[PDB]
């Protein structure tokens, strides 16, 4: 019915400035995936060692999506925390 | 009242003769009278200091007493299942109670060395009172215990304010607040039943007269209502002009020269100014006629007969070329 | 009928512990009245044809003035309706005010009934994916007879005709609620309300001045609430999905019931037969209806004081508030095997639960 | 009992126990012992 | 079928109790829906009167309007004809039809965008994250063509293709263009679109709330006044004890 | 309501309408009281209830511990083991 | 709560026991010499409905006994 | 308390119910706008910069 | 002068209730304490035994007639 | 008409037998 729900306590990012005008026609994102990357590292793990084992086991089926699934919302959530400071 | 009583035989639960839930054990009087005495005889356990739960005297009856699947409740005192046509006989030697039934079909109250209406006397529901009555039964004398805060610690004495003033103002600020807030409402409610903002009633329009004859009238829509445009004949156009010798008896007098500022063409709103119905072809002067009450108009517009109080309305409007028109 | 008036409202005489967990009638009471007055005001603009309801409750939101205030009001006022009742309905279960309010009793349970036909007819009229399906899965439900279900929808699937009886309905029942209403007030003076001690006493004062004021006061704290939630929104009290246009070849891929029927929902979920489903309703309900006359099951005289009061063992009441409780967030999830099997066991708890309050 | 207008309710409690009886019985045989027919 | 993941939390400038919308992002929303979204989606229920005053100046509004062609009629003749659009018409549509928007979108329908925000859960948040969730498949899985994989539509495969490409659009006040800048521009604007009434709805609730507390303290006064005084009462058996 | 050995009147002037619930639950005053009362205009009404605040909370908290709290308890266990289960069923069902 | 010295007492004496008696027997008899048949009486009138009821106006369908006038109670007549 | 009872509202404006009426509606009208005028100061003040008029537009 | 009540409750003495009600005054050297002589007069007095001549249910103080007037009574 | 209705229980009554 309504269009949002009312969050408490929400803290809202004061613009940085880009160092260089040119400096954001290239995605933010990219300077903060990195950093989230290395702190989801345990998925990666996992995925990696569901990969393995779905190549090995010859019977022809298999799949790692759950792992993948993982992996990426851990990034997303670690991403969200600073990409509002680099937008207008 | 409404409330039936439940006197009936039952077999998961014995009479009160043969299974008594309380307990069973009673002293007995020869007059109740005598019950007077033992009240300023007796010690009693409230006259008495204790300080700690642990030290308070601890119950006569047992706790077990009731049993069976998911009763949690496991102590009861009076049931009403019916007593039978011949009660099991209380032992007077244990203190066990005799009372209603067990009086009356019983030989409980006989005595080898007594008149039988004496020894009946003594078995009235009075002459039996417990055992620990007048020992634990408690008897206040107020509803305020003396370790409890009474009116005394909070009443404004001697030398106090008069707070008449705050009382009331309190009072009055609720209501100006709730008065305030009930405007709202209503005002709200009212609005509600406003005209929608898609609507707006906004436009204008433009039409091209080159396409019309002589003596004909076309009809046009604006805003929502009808509009004529019509080209007068030099007949129509004298007839409106006959009638300006007789402005003086005209309802609403106008002069044919303003309502044609081109004199051949004619330019109204369609529609009644009696109530809003629309003008046909005709009348008694070559003008239009209303069927809903009988008004007629002149080949100017102008209301000659009829209950409609005023000539038909000139809309705001512009020619913009020889032979075109705009309209608002 | 001043005089009446004086009589029942003014210089009726109660008890003087009564505290607040016994003012959440008249707080029931108020929220009906105040539901009528925005439904008659909805119903001025509101189109009953199966090819335009939506837009025509949309039409009030975006291009008419205050139009948006309206609606919600009408949506969030259910469901404090709803929680009212319930909290209502368990303050007389622990007291076991049933003992000798026998006939008050059933009127309530009969008012719940009519407020939960009236709750689901309101919810058809918006006529989104949720409206449609719904209506759908309950009109099959009731299928067991030959020819009522074709009858009552007017036609072979649910359709304009439809909407216009339910719509019509909606309007009509909740005046028959304020009948039995009064019907309901007659039996409850009749006999006078119980105490939370449960007891009988003497120590009785006054309404007007003294319990009015406490009524008033819960009134401020409701008023204030619905506003709250009402302009703000800050529970997601209903699901997004009616926000969607009907699709009769297409149900929706994720399904939640308003909050007040999900209890029910989970049933459906975890019995296998659909019969069962059904009588299980009907068996809860008659257990309910059955406590009306429990001084006629036992021949031990009864007593209101239900001693839950730091007691180890708790009571039947508070265990049946937690299996229902349960019962809503299984409700919620998805259809899965351990969610079902929790749902079984919560279920088996709400119903023996219930059967149980009778054995004292 | 004698003396007393509450004279329907009666009536309803024997209905309901009735009732509940029936819907017991013909759960336990839809809902337990027809399938566990087909598992004995 | 499973549980989807939540989103996380956007601190969009809006859900805050006290704030209202932020009316340049809702601009720049604007400006890419339209180069861009409104390629086949639609929104049936705007029209262009409801940009004037509240993000559009008057005189803009109406100069967007007339770049369309908007049909209208019938004529003299009974026929059917074109005129450039005015301030009181809808938002135009791409497709006629259901119909002829499945057969362009390889079967599937686009839904139509006027109150999408209300129509998911997690409205923005959700909305947010699937413009970014794009990603290659994972290793056992392989998605026939014209279908894609993105990690936070449901199932996972989702039929609209990357939805945004840098400096595909451009802005006016002069930001920089990105996908993350117009994942919150867009965002921003359909939840305007979703509810227009908002901040009207917002700043009211704000005055009823609070004069309604005060109300309440006056009340609860109100009461304790009578309480005291029955609270307080002596009631004495026999005889007189205090005075 | 009332029995009617209590609601019996020592009076005979007629019961007004608008006092008819006053005398259908007429009792007796066995052995007779006395009763003072101050006029909550010469009284303090806020002082009072926080005088005796923490009497009155202690008493409400003790009566509630046992029936609410420990079924409640009980009931947040149940359904953090639940998700436990859930939790490992959707990988020994769905993972490789 | 009570101060702990006045809560020295023992709460379940059964002080009522033989007044119930008495009145179990005197309420037996009565189902016994006058209750052993339904009864058959003229409906709806005195304000009493007529299966049972001695006591005017206790059920719904007997109650507003009158339209004008001051009324009265059942306790004066 | 002192100060209130000083000030004699009592007895010009509240002792009388006809004026305890006229003072209800009278300091509901102007308070209800003061008080609308002030929430509407508070909405400009902690929105600056977001809302349509802090922003103007500039034609291309 | 404090505002407060003292009643004593007691159904063991027939059917008769007495009561008494009171206001502050004024002492006996105020301007005003005729004009209270007087309103104690206005109010006055009634006895249902001992009537005079005037019947109460048409007697000229108001408050007497309101009283002989109630419930007919 | 605003003093209709009297009574809610009980048998009624009339004013001529007071
Ligand atoms: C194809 C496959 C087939 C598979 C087949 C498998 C079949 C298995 C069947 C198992 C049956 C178990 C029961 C046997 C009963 C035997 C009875 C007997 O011998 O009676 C003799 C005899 C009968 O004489 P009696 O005269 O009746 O005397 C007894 C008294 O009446 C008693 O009264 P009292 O006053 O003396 O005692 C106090 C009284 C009163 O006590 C109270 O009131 C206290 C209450 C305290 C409650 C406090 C709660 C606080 C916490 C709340 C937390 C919140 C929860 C809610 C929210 C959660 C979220 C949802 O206590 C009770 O009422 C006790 C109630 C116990 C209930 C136990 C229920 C077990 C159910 C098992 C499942 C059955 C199937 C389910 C349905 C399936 C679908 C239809 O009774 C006794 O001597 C007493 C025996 C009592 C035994 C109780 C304990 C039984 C333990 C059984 C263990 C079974 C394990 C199974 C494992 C299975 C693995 C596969
Ligand atoms: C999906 C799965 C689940 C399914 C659901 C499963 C549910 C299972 C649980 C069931 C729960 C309990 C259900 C009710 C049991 C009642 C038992 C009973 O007899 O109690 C005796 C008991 C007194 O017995 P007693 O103590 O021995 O006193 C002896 C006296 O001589 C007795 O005289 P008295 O003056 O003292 O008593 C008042 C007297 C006289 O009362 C009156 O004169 C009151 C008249 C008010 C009329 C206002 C209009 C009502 C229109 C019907 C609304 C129904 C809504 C249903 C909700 C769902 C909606 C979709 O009424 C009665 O004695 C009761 C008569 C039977 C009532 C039946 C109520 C339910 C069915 C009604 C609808 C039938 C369907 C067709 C119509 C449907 C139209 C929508 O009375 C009550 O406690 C009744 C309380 C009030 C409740 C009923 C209010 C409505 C009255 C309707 C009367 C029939 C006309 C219907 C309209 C027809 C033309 C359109
Ligand atoms: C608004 C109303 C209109 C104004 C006029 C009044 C209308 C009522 C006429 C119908 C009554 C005819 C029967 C006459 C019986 C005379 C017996 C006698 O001597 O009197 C003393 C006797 C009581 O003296 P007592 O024995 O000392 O009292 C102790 C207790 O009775 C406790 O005794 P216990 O515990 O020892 O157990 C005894 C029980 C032992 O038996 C049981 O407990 C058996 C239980 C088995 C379960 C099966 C259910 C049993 C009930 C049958 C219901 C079927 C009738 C409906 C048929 C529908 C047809 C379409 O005995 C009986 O049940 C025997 C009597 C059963 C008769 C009930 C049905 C009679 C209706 C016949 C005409 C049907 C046409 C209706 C058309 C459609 C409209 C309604 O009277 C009764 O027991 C009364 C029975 C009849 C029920 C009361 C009538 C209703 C009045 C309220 C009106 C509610 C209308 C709601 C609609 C509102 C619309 C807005
Ligand atoms: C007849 C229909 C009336 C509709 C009312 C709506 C009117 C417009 C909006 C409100 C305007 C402000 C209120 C009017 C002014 C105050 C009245 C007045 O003169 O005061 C007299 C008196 C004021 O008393 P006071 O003690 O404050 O002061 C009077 C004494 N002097 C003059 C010496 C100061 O008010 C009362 O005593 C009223 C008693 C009730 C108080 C509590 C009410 C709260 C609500 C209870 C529940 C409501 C639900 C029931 C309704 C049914 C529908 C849901
Ligand atoms: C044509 C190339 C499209 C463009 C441009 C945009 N969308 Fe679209 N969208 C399109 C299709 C064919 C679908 C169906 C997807 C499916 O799985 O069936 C969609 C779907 C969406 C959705 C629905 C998401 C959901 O969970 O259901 C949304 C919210 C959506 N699209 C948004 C969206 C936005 C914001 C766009 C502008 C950036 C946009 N779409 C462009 C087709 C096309
Ligand atoms: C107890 C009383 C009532 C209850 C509990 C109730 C309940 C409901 C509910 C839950 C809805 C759903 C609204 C939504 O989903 O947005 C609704 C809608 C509606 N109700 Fe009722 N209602 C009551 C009384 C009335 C009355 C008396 C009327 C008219 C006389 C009415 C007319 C309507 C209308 C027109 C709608 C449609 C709302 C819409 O389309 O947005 N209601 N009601
Ligand atoms: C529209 C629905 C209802 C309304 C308007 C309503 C109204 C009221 C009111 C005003 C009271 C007296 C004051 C109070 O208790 O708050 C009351 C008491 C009562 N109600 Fe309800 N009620 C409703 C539903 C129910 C339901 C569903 C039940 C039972 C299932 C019920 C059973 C009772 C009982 C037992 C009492 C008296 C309890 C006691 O005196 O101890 N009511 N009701
Ligand atoms: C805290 O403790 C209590 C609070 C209580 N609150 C209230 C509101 C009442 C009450 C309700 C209704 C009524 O008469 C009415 C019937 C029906 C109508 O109709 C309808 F629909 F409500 F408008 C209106 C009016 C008369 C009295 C009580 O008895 C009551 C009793 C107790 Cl112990
Ligand atoms: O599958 C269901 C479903 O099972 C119900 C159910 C919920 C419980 C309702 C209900 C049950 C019992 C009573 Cl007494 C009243 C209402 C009936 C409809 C829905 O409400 C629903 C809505 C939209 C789509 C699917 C569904
Ligand atoms: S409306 Fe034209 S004459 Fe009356």
């Amino acid at each position: 019915s309504y269009p949002y729900y009312c969050e408490f306590f929400v803290k809202f990012p004061n613009y940085i400035p880009p160092k260089d005008p040119a400096e954001r026609l290239v995605d933010p994102r990219q300077k903060l995936e990195p950093g989230c990357t290395a702190r989801c590292s345990l998925w990666v793990n996992e995925y990696d060692a569901c990969t393995k084992r779905v190549r090995a086991r010859t019977d022809n089926k298999g799949n790692c999506s759950g792992q993948y699934e993982e992996l990426h919302v851990c990034i997303d959530r670690c991403v969200a925390k600073d990409i509002f400071k680099y937008l207008k | 009242s409404v409330h039936s009583h439940n006197i009936r035989p039952d077999k998961h639960e014995l009479p009160a003769s043969e299974v008594p839930l309380y307990y069973n054990r009673f002293d007995q009087a020869d007059h109740p009278s005598l019950w007077q005495l033992e009240e300023e005889q007796q010690r009693k356990h409230l006259d008495q200091e204790v300080t700690d739960v642990s030290q308070l005297v601890e119950p006569v009856s047992s706790p077990h007493q009731t049993e069976g699947w998911f009763k949690r409740l496991r102590y009861w005192h009076y049931k009403e299942t019916a007593e039978p046509t011949f009660p099991r006989t209380p032992d007077l030697s244990k203190g066990e109670l005799a009372a209603g039934a067990t009086v009356t079909r019983t030989s409980v109250w006989h005595d080898p060395n007594e008149p039988a209406i004496v020894s009946v006397s003594r078995f009235a529901p009075d002459n039996f009172r417990a055992v620990g009555f007048a020992e634990n039964v408690p008897n206040p004398e107020s509803t305020n215990s003396d370790s409890h805060p009474d009116f005394r610690e909070y009443r404004l004495g001697p030398g106090s304010v008069d707070r008449r003033p705050f009382v009331y103002f309190m009072s009055a600020s609720y209501f100006f607040i709730t008065a305030s807030m009930m405007r709202s409402f209503l005002c709200k409610w009212v609005h509600y039943w406003w005209v929608s903002r898609d609507m707006l009633a906004a436009g204008t329009t433009e039409v091209d007269l080159r396409p019309i004859q002589e003596g004909m009238t076309a009809v046009f829509k604006w805003r929502g209502k009808p509009v004529f445009v019509r080209h007068r004949t030099a007949e129509d156009i004298a007839k409106a002009q006959a009638d300006d010798a007789l402005i003086g008896t005209m309802k609403d007098p106008q002069l044919d020269s303003e309502r044609c500022p081109r004199p051949q063409w004619l330019i109204n709103i369609g529609v009644c100014t009696h109530l809003g119905c629309i003008p046909t072809d005709g009348g008694n002067y070559g003008g239009w006629f209303c069927p809903c009450h009988g008004s007629h108009y002149d080949t100017s517009g102008r209301i000659r007969l009829g209950p409609a109080p005023s000539n038909l309305e000139l809309p705001p409007t512009v020619f913009l070329d020889d032979h075109t028109v705009k309209l608002g | 009928f001043m005089s009446l008036f004086r009589a029942h409202l003014v210089f009726y005489r109660c008890a003087l512990n009564l505290n607040s967990s016994y003012n959440f009638g008249f707080l029931v009471a108020m929220t009906f009245v105040l539901q009528i007055i925005t439904g008659i005001t909805l119903a001025f603009r509101y189109t009953s044809e199966a090819s335009c309801a939506f837009a025509s409750v949309q039409h009030l939101v975006r291009e008419v003035a205050a139009g948006w205030e309206f609606r919600m009001l009408h949506a969030t006022t259910a469901s404090f309706v709803f929680l009212c009742i319930l909290i209502h309905m368990t303050r007389g279960l622990y007291n076991w005010s049933y003992s000798y309010l026998t006939t008050a009793w059933m009127s309530g349970l009969v008012l719940y009934l009519l407020t939960i036909a009236t709750a689901f007819l309101g919810y058809v009229l918006p006529w989104g994916q949720m409206s449609f399906w719904g209506a759908t899965v309950i009109t099959n439900l009731l299928s067991p007879i030959p020819y009522l279900v074709p009858w009552l929808l007017g036609g072979y699937y649910v359709s304009d005709v439809t909407l216009k009886r339910f719509f019509v309905l909606h309007f009509i029942l909740p005046f028959i609620g304020c009948i039995i209403i009064v019907l309901h007030i007659f039996y409850l003076h009749l006999n006078g309300s119980s105490n939370p001690a449960g007891i009988d006493t003497a120590l009785k004062v006054a309404f007007y001045p003294h319990m009015l004021m406490t009524d008033a006061k819960c009134l401020s704290y409701l008023i204030g609430l619905i506003f709250l939630q009402a302009a703000f929104g800050l529970m997601e009290l209903s699901h997004p999905d009616n926000s969607i246009p009907v699709n009769r070849f297409v149900t929706p891929l994720h399904i939640v019931p308003e909050w007040y029927f999900l209890a029910y929902y989970a049933v459906l979920k975890v019995i296998p037969s659909k019969t069962g489903g059904l009588l299980v309703f009907m068996s809860s309900l008659i257990n309910l209806g059955l406590l009306s006359e429990i001084r006629a099951l036992n021949t031990r005289m009864l007593i209101r004081q239900q001693f839950m009061t730091r007691n180890v063992v708790s009571g039947w009441v508070i265990i049946w508030v937690y299996s229902m409780i349960f019962l809503i967030i299984i409700g919620s999830a998805i259809p899965q095997a351990t969610y079902i099997l929790y749902g079984r066991l919560a279920t088996i708890l709400y119903l023996t639960t219930g059967l149980v309050l009778c054995l004292y | 009992s004698y003396g007393n207008g509450t004279v329907l309710m009666p009536i309803v409690r024997r209905v309901f126990i009735g009732a509940l009886v029936g819907i017991y019985a013909y759960a336990a045989t839809d809902v337990v012992l027809i399938p566990g027919y087909a598992q004995l | 079928e499973k549980e989807p993941p939540h989103p996380p939390s956007y601190p969009f400038w809006f859900k805050s109790l006290f704030h209202s919308h932020d009316i340049p992002s809702v601009r720049r929303g604007y400006e890419v829906y339209r180069k861009v979204c409104a390629t086949c989606h639609s929104m049936e229920q705007l029209h262009f009167r409801h940009l004037v005053g509240e993000v559009l100046p008057e005189k803009r509004v109406k100069q967007i309007a007339a770049e369309y062609d908007v049909t209208d009629g019938p004529n003299d003749q009974g026929e059917m004809y074109t005129r450039p659009g005015i301030l009181g018409d809808a938002f135009p549509s791409p497709y006629p039809n259901e119909e002829a928007a499945r057969y362009a979108n390889g079967g599937a329908y686009p839904p139509d965008l006027s109150l999408i925000t209300a129509a998911r859960h997690f409205g923005p948040d959700y909305l947010m994250a699937l413009l970014g969730g794009y990603r290659d498949p994972p290793e056992g899985v392989e998605l026939r063509p014209g279908l894609y994989w993105n990690v936070w539509f449901p199932g996972n495969a989702i039929a609209m293709p990357p939805p945004l490409m840098d400096e595909m659009i451009d802005y006016e006040d002069g930001t920089p263009c990105n996908i993350s800048q117009m994942s919150k521009d867009v965002v921003n604007f359909l939840t305007w679109a979703t509810e227009p009434t908002a901040d009207e709805r917002k700043l009211y609730g704000l005055k009823c709330v609070s004069a309604i507390a005060i109300g309440t303290v006056l009340m609860t006064l109100w009461w304790r006044f009578y309480w005291a005084m029955y609270a307080t009462r002596r009631i004495d058996f026999g005889k007189l004890k205090y005075l | 309501g009332a029995p009617k050995f209590e609601r019996k009147m020592l009076g005979s002037y007629p019961v007004s309408p608008e006092f008819e619930m006053v005398w259908r639950d007429r009792l007796t005053a066995h052995g007779g009281y006395i009763q003072q009362t101050i006029s909550p205009y010469q009284l303090k009404f806020i002082y009072p209830f926080w005088h005796t605040f923490f009497a009155r909370c202690w008493c409400k908290c003790s009566a509630y511990a046992w029936p609410w709290v420990w079924p409640g308890l009980i009931t947040f266990g149940l359904v953090k083991k639940m998700n436990h289960d859930v939790e490992e069923d959707i990988r020994d069902h769905y993972w490789y | 709560y009570l101060p702990v010295h006045e809560q020295n007492y023992d709460p379940f004496i059964p002080y009522m026991a033989p007044y119930v008696e008495e009145a179990k027997f005197q309420l037996q008899e009565e189902e016994e010499l006058l209750g052993y048949h339904m009864w058959e009486g003229v409906w709806y009138s005195g304000g009493v409905t007529g299966f049972g009821d001695k006591e005017p106006g206790e059920h719904f369908l007997v109650a507003l006994p009158n339209l004008y006038g001051a009324g009265g109670s059942p306790m004066q007549a | 308390f002192k100060l209130l009872n000083a000030t004699k509202l009592y007895e010009y404006c509240l002792k009388d119910n006809r004026r305890y009426c006229m003072f209800v509606m009278g300091v509901g009208l102007v308070s209800s706008w003061m008080w609308s005028e002030w929430w509407n100061s508070v909405w400009r003040r902690i929105n600056k910069g977001k809302l349509y008029n802090d922003v103007p537009y500039v034609y291309p | 002068f404090c505002g407060s009540e003292l009643l004593h409750r007691n159904d063991d003495m027939g059917p008769t209730a007495h009561v008494a009600v009171g206001f502050e005054g004024v002492p006996w050297k105020s301007p005003d304490a005729v004009t209270f002589m007087l309103m104690q007069a206005i109010v006055g007095s009634y006895r249902k035994h001992d009537e005079g001549i005037v019947p109460g249910k048409v007697s000229a103080n108001a408050t007497v007639r309101n009283v002989c007037n109630k419930m007919t009574v």
